[PDB]
């Protein structure tokens, strides 16, 4: 078996960025990575093609996911609504980790962020489940967008997603 | 502060 590789084309106002891929840990978190990809193909008849990033800070993380209120407070699962929180085996330890945004124990949906530091207060409670492949410098340009307070100063879309191993 | 959540996003 080998781990999926999903990629985000990424958009700012409009305006091709650049590609972002992901290695997916199907390995240690099987049902969280198979949410992401079959989110990332579109497969169920809904995902993340066309969504945003509606909340960036600088030297935290980029999040996005909501596909359905389109507001940041959205989204839902493959599984239904919500649901478990898998395992905590891995660490959010630098940039490029991905993890599952929730609201509290348990209801994990479609939302995630994508960490550009270390953020270990996290660990245990959000389910880290990928990682930044090939891409990063994307990832970069985009938190250049981003504030304090998480308001993007430019709407930055995936303009297109899917699988490529 | 810095958390990631869905719903009601905290300080």
């Amino acid at each position: 078996m080998v781990n999926p590789t999903v990629f985000f084309d990424i958009a700012v106002d409009g305006e091709p960025l650049g590609r972002v891929s992901f290695e997916l840990f199907a390995d240690k978190v099987p049902k969280t990575a198979e949410n992401f990809r079959a989110l990332s193909t579109g497969e169920k008849g809904f995902g993340y093609k066309g969504s945003c990033f509606h909340r960036i800070i600088p030297g935290f993380m980029c999040q996005g996911g909501d596909f359905t209120r389109h507001n940041g407070t959205g989204g839902k699962s493959i599984y239904g609504e919500k649901f478990e929180d898998e395992n905590f085996i891995l660490k959010h330890t630098g940039p490029g980790i991905l993890s599952m945004a929730n609201a509290g124990p348990n209801t994990n949906g479609s939302q995630f962020f994508i960490c550009t530091a270390k953020t270990e207060w996290l660990d245990g409670k959000h389910v880290v489940f990928g990682k930044v492949k090939e891409g990063m410098n994307i990832v970069e340009a985009m938190e250049r967008f981003g504030s304090r307070n998480g308001k993007t100063s430019k709407k930055i879309t995936i303009a297109d997603c899917g699988q490529l191993e | 502060x810095l958390l990631v959540t869905v719903g009601l996003v905290l300080a």
